[PDB]
């Protein structure tokens, strides 16, 4: 079960419905994408990611250097 | 009238026709966010919309709850049906009211700690959470009061600040945060992360609409945060109480829930896409992320939730006449002749003044006035500016006024490489602005007047006849 | 719904809350006009405002009957709380139903022909009249339906009507344009010229006579096809064979235009706002009163804009704009030309490849109507609602690069109405492109906007059935 | 009011009228054949057809410049070759929108066309003189067929054909619109599309031929419509049962364009004056050629304009935009669409009032053409010749206001093939209002202008019945 935005298969469950058996979150361990097992995300090509694009993504703020 | 909590202000909206019970169970997505714009596209007396099923979950959403001038005028103690300039005035009242210093609570009064969450943080089993739009990254807190201060000086809250920002679900105790738009937290975190420490703070939800109001009010006040809410309130304090954790953080003593935690140091993830009030997607981005220590709610919490998309929503309520108020008090320091600003378009990028025209020429002054104020300056893009009598929030009242006074060849001017803001997607070059200023008023000595008229003035008691009829409209 | 008079859209006002009923006695002046306003300036929702009784008057008064999008609604038969673009949509689609001709009913089934004033005529012993603006010259019937005219000659317009006598009025006759020919012809032969006007109407017929030009029908015909398919009861009138006028009219006077008589008009209230000059006008001699018992006066208010008359002119205005732009430019989604008799006209529409907003804009200053009214023009994208001016200012501050978006023509045809012009009655025209770049523009930083989520559509009529409980 | 059944009866008329020169010399292909009609488009005015008789290794003739000029633009109309083109394009517009002129279908043996046949061994060089007509071009060119291809959606129109074997040419297969849904269906089943290529036409054919849109007709009723009701004929091809060309062609090229295969097409010139891009196009199998005796290969020169091709587009494109200005604007009286495919435009129009030049402007940068197409819009008095541009260059230098007669609007709809356009395909328009003021427009000085004498017309009458007699 790849993740809809990076098509990872390192995604893992992040919660299950609190009442009942009604659904489960998964959560992408990757790029962080989450969603329901209620929905069928279809993610624009404009909005997935791949290793290049994480690797290249804008780190906001930039983390300073230690001591 | 003033509120203690979101729950008075909520019984107040459905006392006034204001709020919507949805009795059936429905789905998180798409049904909450869809029933979100449902409700702004009601057009006028757009209602609060209250769920009290949502499938998997145990307790209730509310969203649109500031989306309306009804509900703003509510939010402000006014009569539902007040017109948007009459509230700009209410709140240019009150905007400076000072001293009214907040009133700190015991603990134990305090209906934010009825509930602790101390182990096993989950943060489902308290929120109602879903997607907001199609295309978010993932499970949105969109309407938070995020709290922060000075950790060594208290400074009496003299430091301390409170600002809404987009808050996305990451897991179970933790989220994503965007770091630098807090400003005053820039140097707080670098110093953090340089020595790896974390950076507390606390995430309030369902708060007193004035709270989410000043939250939502980033410039424009010289009182502490919380006294800006007394100050809102007429003159009357708001309850405070200190975070379970954090000494130097005080939350609001009715929220529904608050979230104490810290900013992870050194730690960037994948924050986005979400929506931003330009009515478009932000990009996906490598943002802070914060751990979720602690968790205070009050008993059968309710989740209250914002939808956001093409304007307006409820976002454009949240940045309409807090924007406008401190602009207008900029240009009436040194032009008394204005009588009114409206800056309640994308954050202020579309402006319409209403003045009195000292001389030829005058409004154009004026707007030079807003396009040299720290925010007109680089947002505000279109111009206009109509006469004394024109009120500047009745956009029927601003085409006429644009339709009659308005010559293209002289009253409207294109400024071209001034300041502006890369989040008005149009700008060329990005960041850019050409300015359009639009001089939609009647000439004044010496500027010639092609045809002078004389306008149809309302005639005598009109003020009288529109408090009848409105008694009367009431009694039905 | 459809309604035979005015007093069944009256009740039907009533019914939704947008009626108020004084029920005191009130002064002429400055309470009727006065309550105009007011009701005008509550700026949504705006009731009619009904006056039971008048100082010194036998009858009764109706203002502000159109004067709001909830009033307009129901005119059309509609949920009160009809979006103004959907109202669009609505005039749009009956508007060239045919044929719908009108029923012409025997003379005792009118109610207008209850009673008969044939000596004697005052006009104040029927109407309740009053002054409506401070400075007008003298008591106006602002509202009335008047009649000239075979059936493809009869015409109706709306114009205003000063009360110089007990049976003496004035009329702006240039301003009527099928009857030119006519008085001159009349006037050089010393001969009168017969008209017939109409007061407190069915709203469609109001609507159709505040409406001079745009439609192929005739006029009587035309509100048949404003209601559905359903005609509209019509009867001769008493006097003049060739002149006819709705069954169900509050008020009907027969009189004639005195030949070669030319007397102090005005001054008087004009939808731009503002005072019209007094000029020497046509009189018109009333020869004849026919009214129903116990009848209304329906009577407007105008002022600074927007007030009743500007719904009388607004969606009426736009709709045979946007059919002229729909015939080669299907893209076109509305035309909003409801501001100053559309000299401000917003258009949503499609962009078919770059520029073409432009283009648009270039096919409605080039209308029989938009080339010299049409000052103003901005295009906005196909998913915004041209008559929500939230979204119009946010399709201004996000789409519209100054630099290039907005282009001013100078020397293009003008109208006098406007004060503003220079040269008078000249235009230089401001074209506003607020819509989205398509290829081959390119675009500084394309954007995906906050498309609504699904079931957007259904959850608008379950929350508007959950506010109705 | 002459009517042409084939080529030759207009050549006929064009060398008895003076249109017509014959080099009896043996001609090289190149570059003799180009630079004469090169040479005859730059003699200005009155420029004649250029025939000639022997060329270099060829059997056969070779004619150009047949529509290259008002004169013999105006024998094609069947009118005297005097006809000013103000008074060409009127007669234009009156036939215009006649209907019904149906085609009259011969049968075979009665189409000069099909005299004779030629099946197996087709070589088109022993039937056309093929040459190259400008230096840089991919290679030998046909610049002037009507490829016939499918009643009502049978299509006739004119694209290159570009000559790859002594049996194969390329051809321009996306500038035919009509054939895109087929051709797709075709490539992906692997279909031969038929075609017929016909070369060497009653001059009214190849009009219709370069006229791509702006009638309602059929194209050969369209055809009879131009000839003022006279049917004109047409025969069943030979392969192809749903071709249908004119009986007269001088030759037809039956094929069809073959699936899956696309070559190097290019470059050729275009009538902006510049080479297009050598890109990959389809190519097309002639199966079988019919031609008459004798064939005469009718090709054409293009260049920097003027040249014939512009003559093929001038009056067919202001037609259409006159029409369309007219039905709400009574008061345009012509509109001159003749240059670079409308991209500048001369209306002549009465004004109804201030401004009305301006808006007369407008609804032509809102018709389906002149939107993108048309860049330069002047607007001249109704008593103003447009197609007279020394009339056009004297309202231009009395009645344009620089300051306010002329209007610059950024950010409209543009084409491509306006080399100037930045950004690419986005035109900058410019409106120029070179009429009269009149009220409520302030004029700061008005004139009495010098009206023609009475009997103006008439003596134009006399004066060129008297110039004959001479
Ligand atoms: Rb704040
Ligand atoms: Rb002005
Ligand atoms: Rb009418
Ligand atoms: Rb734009
Ligand atoms: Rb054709
Ligand atoms: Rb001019
Ligand atoms: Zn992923």
């Amino acid at each position: 079960m790849k993740c809809h935005r990076c098509g990872s298969d390192n995604v893992r469950k992040m919660v299950d419905s609190p009442v009942g058996d009604a659904w489960e979150v998964y959560v992408c361990e990757k790029c962080c994408y989450s969603w329901r097992s209620t929905e069928n995300p279809v993610v624009m090509e404009k909005f997935k990611l791949d290793d290049n694009k994480i690797a290249n993504m804008g780190v906001i703020p930039p983390i300073p250097p230690l001591k | 009238k003033v509120y203690k909590d979101l729950r008075e202000f909520l019984e107040v909206l459905e006392q006034e026709g204001q709020l919507i019970r949805v009795k059936e169970e429905v789905n998180p997505e798409p049904d909450i966010a869809a029933a979100g714009r449902a409700a702004a596209n009601l057009g006028k007396n757009q209602p609060a919309v209250f769920f009290e099923k949502i499938k998997g979950y145990k307790y209730s959403v509310v969203t649109n709850v500031h989306g309306s001038w009804q509900n703003h005028a509510l939010m402000l103690g006014l009569d539902k049906n007040t017109s948007t300039k009459d509230q700009f005035y209410e709140l240019n009242r009150r905007w400076d009211k000072f001293p009214v210093p907040p009133n700190v609570v015991k603990r134990e009064a305090a209906p934010c700690k009825e509930n602790v969450i101390d182990k096993d943080i989950n943060l489902f089993e308290i929120l109602p959470l879903y997607r907001i739009n199609e295309q978010d990254g993932g499970f949105y807190i969109s309407k938070a009061s995020v709290v922060t201060a000075d950790p060594e000086y208290p400074d009496d809250f003299n430091k301390l600040n409170v600002g809404t920002y987009r808050i996305q679900v990451k897991d179970r105790d933790r989220v994503g945060i965007q770091a630098l738009a807090m400003h005053d937290i820039a140097v707080q975190l670098e110093k953090a992360e340089a020595e790896n420490k974390p950076l507390p703070i606390a995430i309030t939800i369902g708060n007193n609409p004035l709270v989410t109001f000043m939250a939502s009010t980033p410039v424009g006040y010289n009182q502490n945060e919380y006294e800006f809410v007394g100050a809102l309130q007429d003159g009357v304090p708001m309850d405070i109480v200190k975070s379970d954790l954090y000494d130097h953080l005080y939350v609001p003593a009715g929220s529904e829930v608050v979230l104490e935690g810290h900013i992870i140091p050194r730690v960037r993830t994948v924050e986005g896409p979400f929506g931003e009030f330009p009515g478009s997607y932000s990009g996906a981005r490598l943002q802070c992320e914060v751990k979720i220590d602690r968790i205070t709610h009050r008993t059968n919490p309710i989740f209250e939730n914002l939808y956001l998309g093409i304007p307006w929503t409820e976002i454009d309520y949240l940045m309409a006449l807090n924007t406008s108020v401190p602009l207008y008090k900029q240009l009436k320091e040194t032009m008394p002749e204005v009588v009114a600003v409206n800056a309640m378009y994308t954050h202020g990028i579309g402006v319409i003044i209403s003045t009195k025209v000292r001389y030829g020429g005058y409004a154009k002054g004026v707007a030079f006035r807003l396009l040299s104020t720290p925010h007109g300056m680089p947002y505000s893009k279109i111009v206009i500016v109509v006469d004394e009598f024109v009120d500047p929030f009745n956009l029927e009242q601003v085409m006429w006024a644009l339709t009659t006074r308005v010559h293209p060849g002289k009253d409207v001017s294109i400024i071209e490489n001034c300041p502006g803001m890369p989040l008005d997607p149009s700008t060329n070059p990005p960041g850019m602005h050409t300015k359009m200023i639009i001089d939609a008023t009647t000439p004044v000595p010496p500027e010639p007047n092609p045809r002078e008229t004389q306008l149809l003035d309302p005639p005598d008691g009109t003020e009288e006849w529109e408090e009848k009829l409105k008694e009367l409209l009431k009694n039905q």
